[PDB]
């Protein structure tokens, strides 16, 4: 997957040279913003799970239409909550691997590769998932350089489904 | 290709949880010896074709044999060929001591590798010979106390040593 | 590529001799069926969005482990593969009830999926319960007394749910 | 092989989608003209080896240089004619496949592919093949629609030797 | 690529030796009769269609099974396909009579051959009566009295006919 | 390896036809020329040990250099002097082979493939190996069509090192 420093990697692999002097300061740079990035993933770890069962009730206040539909392929049923909590949360599971690595890598294979196609397929709305990662990003309450990596990479899922 | 940072995500994915407590903790090890880590990843690459060029000599040295007619390495072509794998082997041994992990030398350099020299009829012993000696070579420079703000960078030599071990036990 | 009328000809050939009459009069029996086979090539097309979507939903509920994090089908990128592949065999079983034959379906798709998906960690027992999904699932539509002149149309069906059995004894 | 339903089948497949609209009207148009094929298929099985034989005997009529010629490679002998019925019963007999398929199939892959190289490998004159099967074609005593269908093939490899 | 002079290069060069006295003679030797073996390699390039032509003939008399319905040579693409191998059989043996070495026929002709045809279901054992055909119809043309300077092209013909004789030992 | 008669049967195999009229001229050539090539690595069997030992001490007195220098990488020690008689013994004997074949083949593939790389790569100065390639060029002492097919392979080598 796509990291700064497997960035740097391919593309000196494909001359078949080492790394050039642009291409290290550029890795160098990764190591100098990589503290709040793990700082921002162990936020996520202990409450994400927390953020996650919120932004699921957010929705059922937002689009009123996921909670008073059918059963064999809506959110009325209490199983279809746990799969939107199960959704979001491995949404934000996700972002939180971002920045641990510093990129969009995780976001860009473990959700962004096919993702237009199954929605699509399965009568999913981006609306619904946008509408909730919303939430989090104005309700997550972080500082500032740790704030930074979280918002940049949960802007980057609400741009790959809008 | 896999980065240290991108192992252990594709392993915390695997069982659907976040990073613990221990794997922020062993990752941020990573980022507080990654000045060191970068100054092993410059010292190689600049003393690249010097280290690459001293490995043959020591390795024609220590067999003859092999270089000389009726040896699997003669002619202009060969000679070249080898000096070209050696500094193969070396710059992906960079690349994975900067991506902290093992999957760039391993995915597109040693793969087939051993596959590749039974069916050229390269040894294999005198390649894994040639990359101790580049080991040997890399750890002098990698670790020379001159030019450089004293401290210790064990671990990176360690994990160093262990990727050139790790391209030789793949093709001996 | 083969169709029905094609293979007998093909084995015709082989003893060099004309079609016999037994030969001409199953094949014109093709004929005679022709107008429901094609009913049946419509409305798999038709509803081809609807019955691999809906097979999907049942084997997600069948295999939960399958779908969900540790599994072989978790991200996006696998969950779009898997219905893009069981929509690639309803479009060759499609064909295959249009060509009367079989050999659409076995020279391109089926030929070495079994070692594609024993490559890939793909189940295929898995895959064997999602084509008998869409089996169940293109019986009913297929055979819907509504919207078409009232008959019998058994052997198009038998043989129907022929190129799905098939379809699955080759990943399985 | 080459049969309108393969034709579409073949067409649809590299677009990767179903039939189309233009594509099912070309198969249902196989299925309306397709008994006639059949019943052509029919003639050729219950009477082709006959047409051979006469067939084989108009070329030595035709073209007197064929049975005057020498032994090793020419129709002198009483081998030479036994090739001769012999050839012109797979061409008859392939063209009745070309009836049963609906298409040109069978002729384009049994004795299209590859004629010309072939005839001029071994000296055979293309002349000898056009001239029994223009007999065949004016001496089978056929109706219409099995006529149509058997005059079509036959011109097809009249087209294919020429 | 391989000739006859190289050949005996690539065997000196091993041993790490100039070409001794017998090396030499040897060499000159096929010097001092190369005029006659372009008398061979224009003679079976004259009449390359006529050779092919004839061994063919000369095989489907022989078995006759093979080339009518049912056979593995039936279909007018593969009558001229079998043609067309002969040919490329003959083309390469006077490639070899040239370069008075076997390595060009060998490489790319005689290489996955067995198994081209294993996969084919084309026999083997009638390739090598048609290519031993080739042999006996080219050792006439090969070695005719008239139009020629009469001598003596005996070790010519042996190794024309040793040239066939492996093509044929390649596909049985 | 590029021999006159390689050269001509791989230009005919591309073209998937037997040798031209102009490409058999060529071989008729070489056969023509070849007596001379075969007396000339002959002269080089017997006396070409003798003219490289020769060759390694005249680099000692045009260029001092060698001499004069370190012990890990020059021809200060005596070993370094074997491997000085060494080397210009391979090329002298891969010249020769060059007159066995009537071409430019065992250069080529021997020394000249993957030449310059090679050097850059040792520290080793061409300079000294076009240096000895002069001397034993002045000094063989042969006749004419001997010494022709001597002196085509000696500056080719002399071409592809300058
Ligand atoms: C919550 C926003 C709402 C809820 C969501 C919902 N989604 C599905 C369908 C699926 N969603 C997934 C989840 C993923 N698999 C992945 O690999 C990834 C990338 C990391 C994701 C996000 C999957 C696998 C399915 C299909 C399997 C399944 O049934 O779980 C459903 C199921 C309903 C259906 O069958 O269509 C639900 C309920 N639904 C809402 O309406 C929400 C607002
Ligand atoms: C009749 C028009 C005359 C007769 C014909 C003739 N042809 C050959 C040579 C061959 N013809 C075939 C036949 C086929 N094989 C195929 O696969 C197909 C496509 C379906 C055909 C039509 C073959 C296999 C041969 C070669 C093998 C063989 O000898 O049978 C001959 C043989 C004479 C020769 O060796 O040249 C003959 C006699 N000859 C005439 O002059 C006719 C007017
Ligand atoms: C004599 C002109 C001088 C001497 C030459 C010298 N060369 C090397 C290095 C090598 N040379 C070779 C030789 C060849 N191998 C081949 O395959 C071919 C093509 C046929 C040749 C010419 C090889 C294999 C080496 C490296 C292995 C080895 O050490 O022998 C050296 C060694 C010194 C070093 O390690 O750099 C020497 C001494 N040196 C001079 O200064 C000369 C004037
Ligand atoms: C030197 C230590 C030893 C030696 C090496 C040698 N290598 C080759 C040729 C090849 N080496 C490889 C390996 C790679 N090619 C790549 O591009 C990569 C990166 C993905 C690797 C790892 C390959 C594929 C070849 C073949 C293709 C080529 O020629 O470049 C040779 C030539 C073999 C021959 O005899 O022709 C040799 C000799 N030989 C020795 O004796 C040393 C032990
Ligand atoms: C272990 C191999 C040896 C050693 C290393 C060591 N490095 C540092 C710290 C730094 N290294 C750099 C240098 C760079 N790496 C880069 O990629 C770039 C960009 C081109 C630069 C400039 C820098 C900037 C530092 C930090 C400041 C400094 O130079 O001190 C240290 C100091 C400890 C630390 O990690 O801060 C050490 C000790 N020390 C040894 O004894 C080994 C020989
Ligand atoms: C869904 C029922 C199951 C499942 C499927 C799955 N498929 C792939 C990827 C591939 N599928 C094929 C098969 C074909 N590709 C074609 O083009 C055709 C028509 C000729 C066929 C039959 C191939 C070749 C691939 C690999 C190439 C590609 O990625 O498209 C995957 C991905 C495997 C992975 O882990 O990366 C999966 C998962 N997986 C399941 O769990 C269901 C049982
Ligand atoms: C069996 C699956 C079901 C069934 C079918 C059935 N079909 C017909 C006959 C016809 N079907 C068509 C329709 C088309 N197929 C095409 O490809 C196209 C071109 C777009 C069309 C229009 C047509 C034209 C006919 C013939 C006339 C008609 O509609 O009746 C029949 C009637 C029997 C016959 O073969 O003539 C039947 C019974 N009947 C069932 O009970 C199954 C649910
Ligand atoms: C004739 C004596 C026998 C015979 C031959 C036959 N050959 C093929 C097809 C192929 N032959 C080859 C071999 C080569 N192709 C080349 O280009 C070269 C030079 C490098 C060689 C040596 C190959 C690769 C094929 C397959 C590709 C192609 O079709 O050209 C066939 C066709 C097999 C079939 O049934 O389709 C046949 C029949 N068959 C006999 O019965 C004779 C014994
Ligand atoms: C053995 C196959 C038969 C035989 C041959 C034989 N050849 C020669 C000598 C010559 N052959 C040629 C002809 C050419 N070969 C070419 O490639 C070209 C270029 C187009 C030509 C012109 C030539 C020129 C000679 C030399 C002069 C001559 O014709 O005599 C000989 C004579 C002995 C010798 O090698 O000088 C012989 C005997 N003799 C037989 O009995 C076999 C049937």
């Amino acid at each position: 997957m796509k990291t700064p420093l497997t960035e740097a990697i391919a593309a000196a692999d494909l001359r078949g040279s080492y790394l050039s002097n642009t291409e290290l300061q550029a890795v160098f740079g990764r190591f100098n913003r990589a503290r709040a990035g793990l700082e921002a993933a162990r936020a996520f770890a202990n409450n994400g799970k927390k953020w996650a069962e919120a932004a699921a009730n957010h929705v059922y206040q937002k689009f009123p239409y996921t909670t008073q539909m059918q059963g064999p392929q809506y959110a009325s049923t209490p199983e279809g909550k746990a799969k939107c909590v199960r959704d979001i949360d491995h949404y934000l599971r996700t972002i939180s691997y971002c920045c641990v690595v510093g990129g969009t890598g995780p976001l860009d294979d473990y959700v962004v590769a096919g993702l237009k196609e199954f929605n699509s397929a399965l009568g999913l709305s981006p609306s619904w998932y946008i509408a909730a990662l919303e939430f989090v990003r104005d309700n997550h309450g972080l500082t500032g350089d740790v704030a930074g990596e979280a918002n940049t990479y949960i802007n980057y899922a609400i741009n790959a489904l809008s | 290709m896999l980065d240290a940072f991108s192992r252990v995500v594709e392993q915390a994915d695997k069982k659907g949880a976040y990073l613990s407590n221990d794997e922020i903790n062993a990752l941020q090890a990573i980022v507080a010896d990654s000045n060191k880590r970068l100054d092993v990843v410059n010292r190689l690459t600049s003393n690249a074709s010097s280290i690459v060029a001293n490995a043959y000599r020591a390795l024609v040295a220590e067999r003859p044999q092999v270089f000389n007619p009726g040896g699997p390495c003669f002619h202009h072509r060969n000679q070249a060929a080898c000096i070209r794998d050696l500094g193969f082997i070396l710059r992906y041994v960079t690349y994975s001591v900067l991506a902290g992990d093992t999957s760039v030398m391993d995915d597109r350099c040693l793969n087939g590798l051993r596959e590749t020299y039974q069916a050229l009829g390269t040894p294999g012993d005198a390649v894994a010979s040639g990359i101790k000696k580049m080991k040997e070579a890399a750890l002098k420079i990698a670790n020379d106390p001159n030019g450089i703000t004293k401290g210790d960078c064990s671990q990176l030599m360690s994990e160093l040593a262990s990727y050139f071990d790790r391209a030789a036990a793949a093709v001996a």
